[PDB]
């Protein structure tokens, strides 16, 4: 009948996993006890986005809005424009499309409009330099997120264009049982509608923490001014630690609020980046959900990914349990033979998923 | 009626480039930071200057021919980048040049060796300079 | 307490799982400690210094890749328990079921 | 009204087809974010 | 056509001329050239 | 109303228009009443700080070595206990009022000469104008650098901060008034207000409307929300050097190069 | 006729003449440039009804399996 | 169905705006294609 879920937890993942698996799902008891029960505006907008890129899907929203029945169709893609409500930035909507774009009948060319940054959702640079590189490791050769206009909160006004030219049968099998060596640190510090000095000052704060390291540190100054700088002033910084040997990356990001010192923010992201590296084995915690899902939908082969003991947190477990409900696939974890660390190897067998929407 | 002074300095008596690829390359390899004031030797008509003017805080174009100086002026008048160009006219070996971070030059080959050492001895000299010399020199 | 078993026991909650062996994906940014604690902890870059720095035919090359993958699958399954093996790959061909 | 709309549609597809055909004949016989640098100035 | 060139140079303001001595003078022929006290008082 | 001039400090009754007291001082540049209305403090061009008492009708204390150069600016916190003085020696010095004498507390050394120093009404921000055409905002509590304002072709001559500490106005010798937001330092609007250098800009209390005076002898009334000039006031014959706004906002007092003190009252 | 009215209207708003005259904020002037433009094009003095056909065309200009069936109240 | 001939253009407000912009640009540059005495 229907695979039933509870609450608003992992709303995007459960819908995305249903779309890839093709199995209808039911999400019930969405904020039942809250004063404003049911789906939020941005959740309803996300469902509309799912339909613009699929065909033949049926989405029922209950009279109270507290229950959703989703019967997925085929992923078709194509060119479209999506208006993101101000409750969430564009990255809230761009991120799930990364899971569906390579397995589509037609190339995804989606134009997203709205706020381009927030404190809780993926930024433009997190996607461009933090997630999309993981996709290329899985065989998505051509993927691009062009930023046409930057829009900072609360008024937004930004525009990003997601273009995924690569249509593939399925992700390649992953074999990463080592700890990548970080070759250099790169990042982007950006600002809109304000003086360049803020961008320079953040770079000084970040470089202060990272100068002790033995690798090169080169942070870009992304100063936006004029018509494309959006409607509200804002600034932020994103740092990426790169491993050129196998094209791996770890990143942290944050944006500045009113009354915040640019130098302090640069130190926060630099400190968080070192926290992320210490907690990571082969991918960061913010990249781990994407890597696991792609390995689940690979060929029917045992792919291996090294994970740190710290990465096995509350979020990791719920992701695995949700995958088992949809795909029935169990992740097997084995200790590494080394004694320097307590890492583990997460071995997942692919379900033999294939891109059947693409005409041959 | 400025002929009195300009004729006392100049008499109002060259091989022009015809390949856009090299001109774009010279600017590209310069890697002009947005906060860099650039000194441009041999601006010519202004093909290279206009590209530099787009990316630079300010551009000081040093020229020796009064006729070509007007050509540069007419190409930049009434434009957003007019306020960021300072055209200088006359022999520039003798004078004390301003401070510049990058030097892009289609130098006259006659003044190649004086120019190479002027930049070297300039107080607080530029960090990078893209100069066009002959193959032997 | 093997965490692998604790993950797939739906009766236990994820919070109850972590502590014995030792919130939501809509928030993309992961949890971090406070800046003052983090700033003190990364006063020195120690504890992360380790992290920082022929086949004759094209046909045979592809066949080698397939065989190497098939060898990897066999090695992992052998390490796994026979009950663990059945739960991951399922019932392999040749099984009388 | 529909007459004008049809001409624009048929004009669009023909241009795309010739663009697609030209690419194919070309094939038989670097930076993806460079443009972002220009939009920054405005 | 030289007179047309001369008028164009004089028309523009961002032009300076070098005499044989190396001095910096404007087109008209005069030597081209804030203090806290002056601006406040 | 206390009017500081070169060589004398005179004090007037706004009602009778008759000078009540006169004090001999140096080349006074900035004067401000202390809370209670019973004391006055001057910043002379010689770097001296002079404090006067109205009831005693005499000078209480003089600090000869307050600054090495002209004390161009001087401001008081809302509590009235702390004094901030800017000088051409490129330093800001904080002073305390202890029972009355002035004690030096701290020195903030900046890169260029200082023309104006203003303290926010909530005592959270400190805006400082520099001779390098920039205005630096600090956190008064911690003295941590917060923002730098760029956009003036010529040095900023006056600064004022809105009553709710959201907007900050800057007037410069380039004849432009720029209204900035303290949240991020973005320039809301630049107004070509006057035909000459603008000497003083003040917010009307409890409102975002502000006044401006310039060397062209004009005092203009502006709307801080619509960015429009409400009223042009042509009364002075020469430069208007100083301007002051009543705490109530009922009237505005302007003094000019023509030795005339004119009171503008709201009708 | 119309030229006299156009010249008079521009002058009243300060859109014509010398600016350095010895012995209106720019934004308000741009508003005048707008209002002057629609007023002095009678075809879009006022034209007779029916000379233009804008209203019809814009109406025509305004004028996939499955979908979201939102039953929320 | 197909139509044999080009449809008669409709002069909407945008088409007017583009036309007057070209006219104003031509006047501003004083670029007139007009006959002159020889």
């Amino acid at each position: 009948k229907y695979t039933t879920f509870q609450g608003s937890q992992n709303f995007r993942l459960r819908i995305v996993l249903a779309t890839l698996s093709g199995k209808p799902i039911k999400i019930e008891k969405i904020r039942s006890g809250d004063l404003n029960p049911g789906l939020k505006d941005y959740e309803v907008s996300f469902l509309r986005l799912i339909e613009s890129v699929t065909n033949g899907s049926v989405i029922e929203i209950s009279y109270t809005g507290t229950t959703v029945i989703y019967r997925p169709g085929i992923i078709v893609g194509g060119a479209s424009t999506h208006i993101c409500p101000s409750s969430k930035p564009v990255g809230y909507f761009v991120e799930p499309m990364l899971y569906l774009a390579p397995f589509s009948k037609k190339k995804f060319s989606i134009l997203f409009k709205g706020i381009t940054a927030s404190h809780n959702d993926a930024g433009i640079e997190a996607i461009k330099w933090g997630l999309m590189p993981v996709m290329e490791k899985f065989g998505v050769r051509e993927c691009a997120l062009h930023t046409l206009k930057r829009g900072s909160p609360p008024l937004g006004g930004g525009e990003v264009h997601l273009v995924v030219d690569s249509l593939i049968a399925q992700p390649i099998t992953m074999h990463e049982i080592d700890r990548p060596i970080i070759s250099s640190i790169t990042g982007v510090a950006y600002s809109t509608r304000v003086s360049p000095s803020l961008v320079n000052r953040m770079i000084d704060g970040a470089k202060k923490v990272l100068k002790n390291l033995q690798c090169e540190v080169n942070i870009t100054a992304d100063v936006w001014r004029g018509e494309n700088s959006g409607k509200s002033p804002g600034w932020g910084i994103t740092l990426v630690a790169q491993s050129k040997q196998k094209g791996w990356s770890y990143f942290a990001e944050d944006i500045g609020d009113a009354g915040s010192i640019p130098e302090e923010l640069g130190e926060k992201v630099a400190c968080q980046l070192l926290e992320e590296i210490s907690k990571s084995a082969a991918v960061g915690r913010n990249q781990l959900p994407l890597a696991i899902v792609y390995m689940v939908i690979g060929k029917e082969d045992i792919g291996r990914l090294r994970i740190n003991k710290e990465q096995i947190d509350e979020r990791f477990i719920i992701l695995l349990r949700d995958i088992k409900k949809i795909f029935n696939t169990e992740v097997f974890l084995k200790p590494v033979d080394e004694a320097d660390n307590e890492d583990m190897i997460a071995t997942i067998k692919g379900i033999g998923f294939t891109n059947t929407s693409k005409k041959i | 009626s400025a002929e009195k002074h300009l004729s006392s300095v100049f008499k109002f008596n060259q091989h022009i480039l015809k390949n856009p690829l090299v001109a774009q390359g010279i600017v590209d390899k310069a890697q002009i930071r947005p906060s860099d004031v650039v000194l441009e030797v041999g601006p010519g008509t202004g093909n290279l200057t206009v590209r530099i003017l787009e990316q630079a805080k300010n551009v000081v174009a040093v020229e020796m021919d009064p006729r070509m100086a007007a050509e540069l002026t007419k190409r930049v008048r009434g434009t957003p980048v007019e306020k960021k160009l300072e055209i200088m006219l006359g022999d520039f070996m003798k004078t004390e040049l301003p401070y510049f971070d990058i030097c892009i030059s289609n130098t006259p080959y006659q003044i190649s060796s004086p120019l190479v050492f002027k930049l070297i001895n300039q107080p607080r000299p530029p960090r990078v300079s893209i100069l066009m010399f002959q193959r032997e020199f | 307490w093997n965490i692998g078993k604790l993950i797939y026991m739906d009766n236990i909650s994820p919070e109850e799982c972590i502590r014995r062996w030792r919130v939501d994906l809509e928030k993309f940014v992961p949890y971090f400690d406070t800046f003052e604690k983090l700033a003190k902890k990364w006063k020195s870059v120690d504890a992360i210094k380790e992290r920082f720095l022929e086949y004759d035919t094209w046909y045979e090359l592809q066949k080698a890749k397939i065989s190497k993958q098939l060898e990897i699958n066999n090695i992992e399954y052998q390490e796994m328990t026979p009950e663990q093996r059945q739960r991951i790959e399922g019932f392999k061909a040749g099984s009388y079921v | 009204f529909e007459a004008r709309q049809r001409i624009e549609e048929k004009n669009k597809e023909s241009s795309d087809y010739h663009a697609k055909m030209a690419h194919i004949v070309n094939t038989i016989n670097k930076n993806k974010y460079e443009r972002e640098r220009k939009l920054r100035g405005g | 056509k030289r007179n047309d060139v001369v008028d164009t140079l004089s028309k523009a303001k961002n032009i300076t001329v070098i005499n044989q001595k190396g001095e910096k003078k404007d087109v008209s022929g005069k030597t081209k050239k804030p203090d806290s006290t002056n601006i406040k008082l | 109303l206390a009017t500081a001039s070169n060589g004398s400090l005179k004090i007037w009754n706004i009602k009778t228009h008759k000078c009540i007291r006169t004090f001999e001082c140096g080349y006074a540049l900035t004067c401000k009443f202390l809370p209670g209305g019973l004391l006055v403090i001057l910043g002379t061009r010689n770097g001296e700080l002079q404090l006067f008492d109205l009831a005693s009708s005499s000078l209480l204390d003089t600090i000869e070595d307050a600054h090495d150069a002209a004390i161009w600016s001087l401001d008081l916190t809302s509590d009235g206990k702390r004094l901030v003085t800017g000088s051409a020696d490129k330093t800001v010095k904080f002073w305390d009022f202890k029972v009355l004498k002035l004690h030096h507390d701290t020195t903030l050394e900046l890169t260029d000469d200082i023309l104006c120093v203003r303290v926010s009404p909530d005592d959270r921000y400190l805006a400082i104008s520099l001779l390098d055409n920039t205005v630096k905002v600090f956190f008064l509590d911690s003295m941590k650098f917060y923002l730098s304002l760029y956009g003036h072709k010529l040095p900023v001559l006056s600064i004022d901060i809105s009553f709710d500490s959201k907007m900050i106005i800057t007037s410069s010798a380039d004849k432009n008034i720029k209204i900035w937001g303290l949240d991020f330092g973005d320039c809301h609007k630049s107004l070509f207000a006057h035909q000459d250098s603008i000497m003083n800009v003040k917010f009307l209390p409890q409102s975002h409307n502000f006044f401006s005076c310039s060397k062209d002898a004009v005092v203009k009334y502006w709307d801080g929300e619509k960015f429009e000039c409400i009223q042009k006031l042509y009364a002075h014959q020469s430069e208007v050097w100083a301007l002051a706004v009543a705490t109530d906002g009922g009237f505005v007092v302007s003094s000019s190069h023509d030795h005339s003190i004119r009171i503008w009252e709201e009708t | 006729s119309q030229l006299k009215n156009l010249k008079a209207a521009l002058k009243a708003r300060g859109l014509t003449g010398q600016t350095n005259v010895k012995s209106y904020d720019r934004e308000e002037k741009k508003k005048a440039i707008a209002e002057i433009r629609e007023e002095f094009n009678p075809f879009e003095a006022v034209g007779k009804p029916g000379i233009s056909k804008q209203i019809g065309e814009e109406q025509r200009k305004r004028a996939k399996r499955g979908g979201v069936i939102d039953k929320r109240f | 169905f197909d139509r044999t001939a080009k449809p008669v253009p409709v002069i909407t407000s945008e088409v007017t705006e583009s036309l007057e912009d070209m006219i104003r640009r031509r006047i501003q540059d004083s670029n007139f294609d007009d006959l002159q005495r020889r």
